[PDB]
């Protein structure tokens, strides 16, 4: 067992929005 | 006649490694209901941070 807690929600949802895909089909690889 | 042997005080293998595992010897009482156990290396010792 460790010592943890849940983020402030505000922090959460603000950070929850910007995250983009890492993979994405591109049909360039040149 | 009898024949003795000791287990080896120091770890052998291929590759050995210094870990934190907080009170991996303790033989006492209980003690705080609080530890620290890193994997090695090998893992993603990631939870702890």
């Amino acid at each position: 067992d460790i010592i943890t807690r849940p983020t402030s929600d505000s922090i959460a949802a603000v950070a929850n929005a910007t995250k983009p895909a890492a993979v994405v089909s591109d049909p360039q690889s040149m | 006649m009898q024949m003795y042997q000791m287990t080896p005080p120091l770890p052998e293998g291929a590759v050995n490694r210094i870990v934190c595992m907080t009170n991996w010897a303790s033989l006492g009482d209980e003690g705080r209901g609080l530890e620290v156990r890193l994997p090695p290396p090998t893992d993603s010792s990631v939870h702890a941070y």
